[PDB]
């Protein structure tokens, strides 16, 4: 047991684009109950992120040839298609439970009331793992996560506006995110229209500010989104 | 579709087996 | 019938094959293999692609942390060479449970059931079975890196010496095999003028018929010989 180990070989899998290594060997420093540096956070939310994107990705192909079967009328293929989306399907929740858990237990409740970057950004993360459970969930299933998500997501948003300038990377990636979620999870467009819009136009009144390429993408992420939403 | 969330941040050559799916 | 395990494994391949879910497609394919009845043109395909990815994910992450390996020896950091070795290791044991899988399958039941008629199949599998002995020798040292070597090249030989008389020089399985064999040895042999020979030969021999083709044996030829072309360009 030794956590500069663990921060190794989690760098090491991460070159190797080993990302399930990569989380477990994450999974692992977080359990230790100390606190996570900017570069621990980075590792962790990436590990994560690559492995439940792939389950994503994964679960969105065979979800779709679900349904497309199911239009045919092919019954007896429609239970193989839908077995194997369930199949891919309690991965991707054991992998949002995992992180939700480590969220809750280690990462959220360890913030001071002072640690307002890493408040901000466990909750945002807390917001997008409950949103990737309400993608694959129905009825009240999904009810229940799609109120965890809004929860985490507008705190971390007014602890981000009080506490960090409109052109934060941070801030910004939470505004974007959580307008995704009022658009694709909750159907409020014109709710989803308007956060956007506030975050963009708040951050181009004070674009006289080292950390630029970071701030920029998402920035032009949050124009893409307004124009295909129109 | 597919609305745009926050991101995160020789050898010889052998043949390549294509699927004919 | 539909419920029957080859019907509901192949299902299973297909749908892992779209999600590029490559393990669960070379596991599926594999227990296809091990029902011991023929593989069909596609389930050929089917089990070359899903293990292709499998044993080409765990090449790639070898050669990144090996590459690592050889930066932290010259550096000279004891404590963090060991576990860089280690994690390694873990990648290797990896790689050769997957290839020892493939060698299984074709050693037990694919060439075993090849008929002296089917050589299509017989090449397919000879030359399949010198790329993952290959795959074995590129992580392989010392007395066990000259098995598998030796195992290479003698499942390559056949393959080829068949090819050539059972198949037109423009065949893709044939022209897959000589682009292979003569990678083998330019890359694990260290023998760089037999290499230029043997793609050299295999590309002036299906360029000599090209004409004869049509559009799409055309673009399946070219595929492969524009690769043996770009092989002949890095190797002088």
């Amino acid at each position: 047991g030794d956590r500069e180990q663990l921060l190794q070989r989690a760098r090491l899998a991460e070159q190797a684009e080993r990302y399930d290594d990569m989380a477990s060997a994450m999974k692992a420093v977080t359990e230790l109950n100390e606190p996570l540096s900017n570069e621990d956070r980075n590792l962790l939310s990436v590990a994560y992120k690559n492995v439940v994107g792939a389950r994503r990705s994964s679960w969105r192909v065979i979800s779709s040839i679900e349904q497309k079967t199911m239009a045919d009328g092919n019954e007896k293929k429609l239970e193989k298609v839908k077995a194997y989306r369930e199949k891919i399907e309690k991965e991707l929740e054991t992998v949002c439970n995992d992180v939700l858990s480590l969220l809750d237990k280690f990462l959220i409740k360890n913030c001071n009331d002072f640690q307002y970057e890493s408040k901000v950004f466990y909750l945002k993360m807390k917001g997008d793992y409950y949103r990737y459970l309400a993608e694959v969930a129905s009825g009240e299933k999904k009810n229940s996560v799609v109120e965890a998500s809004e929860a985490a997501y507008k705190e971390a948003f007014e602890i981000s506006k009080e506490q960090m300038q409109p052109t934060h990377p941070i801030r910004l990636g939470l505004a974007l995110n959580f307008s995704v979620f009022y658009y694709e999870i909750q159907n409020a467009p014109e709710q989803a229209c308007l956060l956007a819009k506030q975050a963009f136009d708040d951050a181009i009144a004070e674009l006289d500010t080292d950390s630029y390429k970071d701030s920029t993408l998402i920035m032009q992420l949050l124009r893409d989104n307004l124009t295909l939403w129109t | 579709l597919r609305s745009c969330s926050v991101t995160d941040a020789p050898r010889s050559l052998s043949s390549p087996t294509v699927t004919l799916s």
